[PDB]
């Protein structure tokens, strides 16, 4: 994971310095939870464990630089917020019926600046429309972009 | 992905990412 550029390398160091408060050179869930609690997040020990065992390739219970760097640079997981995706759902749902149709996503894509025709939007709905109603609900809209 | 006359993006809204 060390094959990054010096700049990016410096960033995670500063972060590693946060996660290694005892100064042993490794991260545990206790140090992790401390950082989380400091910047404004509070996952439980099990959730802490989850990400710990993800990056911990030695399976030794502590996160080393390369493992941390994997979590930090690669993020380890493929998703992002996920739970706020249902908040963003209402944003795409401009008509406000609890479903997102092509026309709705069409407005939203235009809001990004990158234009597309209605057909490209319909294409997206065709693939994400699991119940085949011509609209996408939470899970359809979610898995349209960020899968579970 | 290669797209000339099709959407170059779509997912960039909710997974805009950091
Ligand atoms: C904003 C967006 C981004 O990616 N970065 C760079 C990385 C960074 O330092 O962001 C702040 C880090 C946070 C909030 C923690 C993110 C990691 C987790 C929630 C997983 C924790 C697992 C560990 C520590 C093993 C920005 O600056
Ligand atoms: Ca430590
Ligand atoms: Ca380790
Ligand atoms: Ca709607
Ligand atoms: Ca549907």
């Amino acid at each position: 994971a060390d094959q990054l550029t010096e700049e990016q390398i410096a960033e995670f160091k500063e972060a590693f310095s946060l996660f290694d408060k005892d100064g042993d050179g490794t991260i545990t869930t206790k140090e992790l939870g401390t950082v989380m609690r400091s910047l404004g997040q509070n996952p439980t020990e099990a959730e802490l464990q989850d990400m710990i065992n993800e990056v911990d390739a030695d399976g030794n219970g502590t996160i080393d630089f390369p493992e941390f760097l994997t979590m930090m640079a690669r993020k380890m997981k493929d998703t992002d917020s996920e739970e706020e995706i249902r908040e963003a759902f209402r944003v795409f749902d401009k008509d406000g019926n609890g479903y997102i149709s092509a026309a709705e996503l069409r407005h939203v894509m235009t809001n990004l600046g990158e234009k597309l025709t209605d057909e490209e939007v319909d294409e997206m709905i065709r693939e994400a429309d699991i119940d085949g109603d011509g609209q996408v609900n939470y899970e359809e809209f979610v898995q349209m972009m960020t899968a579970k | 992905p290669n797209g000339k006359k099709k959407r170059k993006s779509l997912a960039k809204r909710i997974r805009e990412r950091c």
